[PDB]
C-alpha cells in the first residue's frame, strides 16, 4: 500500500471522467481538468492483459462428467463423486483466491501509479513551487497555459522560471 | 410376477470388428436379432426435461 488513493490525496474527483488519473490546473486562464494520458493508457494496457491471463489460461478439453453405474458398482461410483467434489473444492478455492490476490495487486498498482505521478511532479517542479499538502503545488512564478502542458508532458523548463521564483521565495 | 410375465427375457448385446463373423446356434430360447447397427465411434447422456430448439 503506497498511500496516495485515501492517502495525501483525500478522494476522487468527479470531474473527471476521461482517465484514472490526471490533473487539475487553476490558473488565470481558466480552471479545467485533464486526464495524464501515458499513465492511463499504460495501466489500462496492464490491466487488459491481467483479464486476458486470468482468462486465457483456463481452457480446457472436451469432457463429460456424468457417468451412470448400477447398484452393484456403489464403490466406483463414490469414486467418481469424490473425483469430481474434490476437483470441485480445488477450483473454488483456486479462483476465489486468484480473484482475492489479484484484487489487493490492482489496487496497490493504482496507488503506485497516483504516487510516481506526484512524485514526477514533485521531481520536475523542485523549489518553483511550494507542496499545499493535498496533492497539490501553488507556483511561485506565474505560468500559462504552455507552462502547464509542459508540466504534464514532463517537459518543465526550470531555469526559464527560477529567477522569477527566486523573487517570489 | 412383473408385468404380468412369470418368465424373463436376458438381453445380450456385442461388437463385430470389420472382416468378422457372428455365429448363432439355437435348438431353442433364442430371440434373434433383426436389426443391427453399423456405428462409428466418436458425447453424453443428459437427463434433462429441457425443450430442445
Amino acid at each position: 500500500l503506497f498511500g496516495a488513493i485515501a492517502g495525501f490525496i483525500e478522494g476522487g474527483w468527479t470531474g473527471m471522467v476521461d482517465g484514472w488519473y490526471g490533473y487539475h490546473h487553476q490558473n488565470e486562464q481558466g480552471s479545467g481538468y485533464a486526464a495524464d494520458l501515458k499513465s492511463t493508457q499504460n495501466a489500462i494496457d496492464k490491466i487488459t492483459n491481467k483479464v486476458n491471463s486470468v482468462i486465457e489460461k483456463m481452457n480446457t478439453q472436451f469432457t463429460a462428467v456424468g457417468k451412470e453405474f448400477n447398484h452393484l458398482e456403489k464403490r466406483i461410483e463414490n469414486l467418481n463423486k469424490k473425483v469430481d467434489d474434490g476437483f470441485l473444492d480445488i477450483w473454488t478455492y483456486n479462483a476465489e483466491l486468484l480473484v482475492l490476490l489479484e484484487n489487493e495487486r490492482t489496487l496497490d498498482y493504482h496507488d503506485s501509479n497516483v504516487k510516481n505521478l506526484y512524485e514526477k511532479v514533485r521531481n520536475q517542479l523542485k523549489n518553483n513551487a511550494k507542496e499545499i499538502g493535498n496533492g497539490c503545488f501553488e507556483f511561485y512564478h506565474k505560468c500559462d497555459n504552455t507552462c502547464m502542458e509542459s508540466v504534464k508532458n514532463g517537459t518543465y523548463d526550470y531555469p526559464k522560471y527560477s529567477e522569477e521564483a527566486k523573487l517570489n521565495r | 410376477k412383473v408385468r404380468d410375465q412369470e418368465g424373463r427375457m436376458n438381453y445380450y448385446w456385442t461388437l463385430v470388428e470389420p472382416g468378422d463373423k457372428i455365429t448363432f446356434e439355437a435348438t431353442g430360447n433364442l430371440v434373434v436379432p433383426r436389426y443391427a447397427f453399423t456405428m462409428e465411434r466418436d458425447s453424453g447422456i443428459i437427463i434433462s426435461d429441457t425443450p430442445v430448439h
